[PDB]
């Protein structure tokens, strides 16, 4: 459904950006949005960038810090 | 260690860290692959009580 | 059904069924250690917070009728008793609340450090209070005092 | 000894048979619940904003039609086309 | 009736955790007076219950004005925030939102030629909040569509395949400019943000009912 | 062993959450682990005190 | 192990409320009270007098990639003062 | 080119129920996911220290 | 078609507040430079600012804009 | 067997292995990796925009020319800056 | 006519009020990143400053503002 | 007619927005110089401030271009 | 003509906007020499920042000449 409705979305909106006034500028625009999402793909160090969101939450900066063995022993 | 699971979980399965590595991020101490090479050799339980 | 599934019920939830419970003179030993067990424990600690304190003040009469003394639950629905939650109540149950608080910590000998929001409940209004009520008030206020260690003042505006 | 009925709702160790369903917050099941323990208590200042601002620009709306509506009907009684046409 | 299982530690969880503690450290709590404690527990209590959710309604306004202005760069794609009604009725909804909670916490009553000078300088928080951002997406893509129609122009008028440098600079100065929608689009979600925490937190302050009566000792 | 069964539970339950936590356990097993933290947790988020 | 294999059995999901969002956006634009824009509304024995094609307007039909921008498709009403 | 759109009102309503949405949905799907995971580590990290004393006080062990 | 020639000059007339909010604008990030060598270890806290003040100065410039579209397209 | 499978596998093979920075040697040509990423950028829009223009034309564009024709319609029916004069000049060019 | 002509040259003139508006934020905005760098521990009241100092030089371009919608729609 | 030469005469008037930009970004870079003289260990990071004001500053720059090619060609 | 008249007053008052480009390159020209005076060690270093600063500001001097053109010849 997820696919299907964005091929349609795609489709319906470069059927209205084909009838629009400017049509050439916008399909060119989609050119050079697509460019950029093309560009991200090689330039964002991606597992740089999940580290750094694991070191925005404060549940997987750390390890958890908790239980320690030596208070729960059973001898 | 906590690189090899970091490794083994869903998010380094995913298409844009299917070639990336936690241990390059964050590579384990020396005590920690230490501590990662004691704990397989007492998964054996007869091993842990042999040696305790 | 409480004593069985105890860790499931919500402090608002077992302070209705208590307060039930207290309106006839239903109790056993086991129930009484289950809700106390489950509010104190199974709980949040701020849920007295969210209470009211004639809810807390009913739970509190009803273990100090049944004789059942869990410091650990007095612990717990002491922190109910505030200058917010007994300003949100009216006068005389505010005085209801006060009285029947009194005389549960009295009876228990157990005097927290929120009991002074409780006593000072009833001495920056006085004018309900009447003299024997008064002389309660100050028994467990004299009380209070040798047990938390100082003396009793009011706090002004400033 | 201490036996398993003590430790019966209190505490479980991992699941061997199979990963349970997930427990639901009391506002995952339920729009009542949410509505009325923090949607209303904690959020109606929001909410009450979203109604100012659709308010107002309703009161917008009304004034764009009855100025567009005025300059419809003076063109009307000048006798003049009140729209272009255009070329097709 | 059954809720969907969730990974502990997944990166949208992660980055909306950072999100909501940073709108929430945006306004943060007075310190009392006395030491916090079992005592002071329920002020500290209706403290947070008197403080209004900014960090909610922060990270609410960051999250569906990041989404529309990141839609604004897909292809086949406008910003909703670039539409004037959209725009501005997220602004007049902060302005309002602020104002309801100042009128609320003064009993609903409200507010010596200072004061409708004030008023008017208050009141144009409600414009320039939403026509900020509004105004930034409109200019933007505005100034896209603009510069592409010169870029078509230049292959359109001087050969498909016979004009390299030229079309090649001018393709450069619309992809940096592409790049540059982009930091707006980033900047202009957490700029909306920002002043709306400031615009609130100008009326979360309240009183805080502290003890009455103490033990000195 | 009077009272191996509490002790060895909250070993056993904390190594499991420790070892599986930020990396790839799910909120369900953690809720079937620890119910009465996630019912202490979940009074939090109801009550409006989430920022506690 | 790990339990990597037991979030790959679930598929793609959706956010937990969105056919109310879908829903919401969806009535806002189809339950306007105005009509259709281009579009009037006129009376029935005008709607039933008239043919497809004149009963078109050509600025509600622009060209899919026209050779000269304002190309319409169709050409409405030749019949009229 | 206009800066008006067909109606404000539908626009301003729109805004209005996505941010709705995005209130209900952070408030009720995601925060408790978030506070789940956050409030666990925080209770353990806040809690390591009187519970490892509280603990090794019950202890008969040693 | 005099008050269409007129809008022309008007908007090109209307945007001359642009240069000013851009000699501000390059004033504030130059001080912001200024202040990340003077203190560094706050740097990334001054950026915040210097965001938060290019925020409110860029709405000079909008202000601006705004009347050229509503001298151009009203 | 599978279409969504292959199509996965085929794509990841073409994102991480298949790299025209080494197969085609453009190391000499070209300083460093960034450099090459946003040259194939600025060429994707180049054949991009060469693409939409070249796919369909000759046409009267709604762009502004800045009075430069494609040299083989002077003022046939591309360079026409009136439109309705441009719409008829295209129907009797579309006559023949 | 003309009178709606000069109602949009008018605008536009009025709107070049906004230049300096602009850059006396920027310098502003730049002497707090200057003094937040300076004097960092109080650096939270220096913002209340600027906010302050910004309602007060903002009301100038609602002074311009409050003129252009005077040409335009008056 | 008309139109056209005002439509030159409004794009040659909005031109004059870029003088302020232009003056904005020279402050700038000239702060860049004296606080990479005044703390060369971060001066690189100085130069990412430098580019980080110039593409806001650009924005601004940018802005007055719209209006020029809004109305010498719309 | 009155187009090619108007073509001509226009591209002055787009030759205008050259003035605060020639002002922000003495700007950061006179901060080169004070932040050389203040340290001659990195100096060449900062002549580096310096025509790099101005390329940029030459990129609105250039975008100021396009307009120009766009006002002369088109
Ligand atoms: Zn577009």
């Amino acid at each position: 459904i997820a696919l299907f409705g964005a091929l349609s979305w795609i489709l319906y909106r470069a059927d209205g950006q084909s009838k629009a006034h400017e049509w050439i500028v916008d399909l060119n625009l989609n050119v050079l949005q697509a460019a950029w999402l093309i560009s991200f793909s090689s330039l964002i160090p991606f597992r740089a960038v999940y580290f750094a969101f694991r070191g925005m939450a404060p549940a997987t900066a750390s390890t958890l810090n908790g239980l320690k063995t030596f208070s729960s022993i059973s001898l | 260690t906590f690189a090899q699971r970091l490794n083994s979980s869903p998010a380094f399965s995913s298409f844009l860290l299917k070639r990336e590595k936690a241990e390059s991020e964050v590579p384990p101490s020396e005590l920690e692959l230490e501590a990662a090479q004691k704990a397989a050799e007492l998964e054996d339980p007869e091993v842990a009580l042999r040696t305790l | 059904n409480v004593s069985a599934n105890f860790t499931k019920f919500e402090t608002e939830q077992l302070l209705q069924i208590v307060a039930t419970f207290d309106a006839f003179n239903h109790s056993s030993v086991a129930f009484l250690d289950d809700v106390a067990d489950s509010i104190t424990y199974c709980n949040h600690y701020l849920a007295p917070v969210r209470a009211g304190a004639d809810e807390l003040a009913t739970l509190l009469t009803y273990y100090a009728k049944n004789g059942h003394e869990r410091a650990d639950l007095l612990a717990t629905v002491a922190r109910g008793f505030s200058e917010v939650s007994l300003g949100k109540l009216s006068a005389a149950q505010r005085k209801d609340t006060v009285l029947s608080a009194l005389k549960a910590f009295q009876t228990f000998g157990f005097y927290p450090e929120s009991i002074e929001a409780v006593i000072g409940a009833a001495l920056v209004s006085p004018a309900e209070y009447s003299a024997e009520e008064l002389k309660e008030v100050e028994a467990v206020k004299v009380a209070a005092e040798n047990a938390l260690g100082g003396e009793f003042v009011l706090i002004q505006e400033g | 000894v201490l036996g398993e009925v003590y430790l019966k709702d209190i505490l479980r160790t991992p699941p061997t048979g199979a990963i349970p369903a997930n427990v639901p917050h009391p506002f995952q099941t339920s729009f009542y619940t949410y509505a009325t323990k923090k949607l209303i208590p904690r959020h109606w200042y929001l909410l009450g904003g979203f109604t100012f601002t659709i308010t107002l620009y309703g009161i917008l709306d009304g004034l764009r039609d009855s100025g567009k509506k005025k300059a419809y009907d003076e063109a009307i009684h000048a006798g003049k086309t009140p729209y272009t046409a255009g070329g097709h | 009736s059954s809720v969907r299982d969730v990974k502990t530690g997944s990166l949208p969880t992660n980055f909306l955790t950072g999100v909501y503690r940073f709108w929430r450290s945006q306004n943060p709590a007075e310190k009392p007076h006395d030491p916090v404690n079992d005592r002071l527990l329920p002020a500290v209590v209706d403290a947070s219950d008197k403080r209004a959710s900014i960090g909610t309604w922060a990270t609410t306004f960051f999250c569906t004005i990041i989404s529309c202005n990141l839609l604004g760069l897909m292809p086949f794609n406008e910003a909703p925030t670039s539409g004037l009604g959209f725009a501005t009725g997220l602004g007049v909804s902060v302005w309002a939102t602020a104002t309801i909670l100042g009128l609320s916490k003064t009993g609903f009553k409200f507010p010596f030629i200072f004061v409708p000078l004030e008023t008017i300088s208050y009141t144009f928080r409600a414009v320039s909040l939403g026509v900020r951002l509004w105004v930034n997406m409109l200019a933007g893509h505005t100034l896209l569509h603009i510069l592409t129609g010169m870029a078509l122009a230049l292959p359109f008028s001087l050969g498909f395949f016979s004009m390299v440098p030229a079309t090649f600079g001018v393709c450069c100065l619309l992809s940096a400019l592409v790049g540059l929608e982009y930091l707006v689009a980033v900047l202009q979600s957490g700029v909306f943000s920002i002043l709306s925490t400031v615009y609130v937190g100008e009326f979360n302050h309240d009183k805080f009912i502290g003890p009455a009566a103490k033990i000195v000792k | 062993e009077e009272e191996e069964l509490w002790l060895l539970t909250l070993t056993q339950q904390f190594k499991h959450i420790q070892k599986h936590f930020g990396i790839d356990l799910p909120h369900s097993v953690v809720a079937h682990m620890d119910p009465l933290l996630i019912k202490k947790i979940d009074w939090e988020t109801t009550n409006a005190l989430e920022d506690f | 192990m790990s339990y990597s294999a037991y979030f790959a059995k679930a598929g793609f999901q959706f956010p937990a409320g969105l056919s109310a969002l879908v829903a919401g956006i969806v009535a806002l634009n189809v339950c306007t009270g105005r009509p259709t824009k281009g579009t009037k509304e006129i009376s029935n024995a005008e709607y039933n007098a008239t043919p497809i094609g004149y009963l078109q307007s050509p600025d509600q039909h622009p060209t899919a990639f026209p050779k000269v921008p304002g190309m319409k498709d169709v050409h409405g009403s030749p019949h009229h003062h | 080119m206009k800066l008006l759109p067909e109606s404000l009102q539908q626009e301003a309503a729109t805004a209005a129920v996505v941010a709705s949405w995005v209130l209900w949905h952070l408030d009720t799907q995601l925060l408790p996911t978030i506070m789940r995971e956050h409030k666990l580590h925080a209770c353990w990290a806040a809690a390591a220290k009187r519970y490892n004393e509280k603990l090794f006080k019950l202890n008969p062990s040693y | 078609s005099v008050l269409a020639a007129s809008k022309m000059v008007g908007a090109g007339c209307a945007t001359i507040a642009l240069a000013g909010v851009g000699a501000g604008l390059g004033v504030m990030f130059g001080s912001l430079i200024n202040g990340a060598a003077r203190n560094p270890n706050i740097a990334k806290q001054l950026v915040g600012y210097a965001l938060l003040g290019f925020a409110l100065t860029e709405s000079i410039a909008l202000f601006s804009l705004l009347v050229v579209f509503l001298i151009l397209f009203a | 067997m599978a279409v969504t499978s292959f199509l996965g596998k085929a794509f990841e093979k073409y994102f991480y292995d298949f790299s025209a920075y080494e197969q085609f040697g453009l190391n000499r040509f070209l300083s460093s990796k960034g450099q090459y990423v946003a040259l194939r950028h600025v060429g994707f829009v180049m054949v991009g925009v060469n693409v939409l223009l070249a796919a369909n034309f000759p046409f009267n564009p709604p762009f502004p020319t800045i009075g430069m024709c494609p040299a083989g319609w002077e003022g046939t029916w591309v360079c026409q800056a009136d439109k309705a004069k441009a719409l008829e000049m295209y129907k009797e060019w579309k006559k023949s």
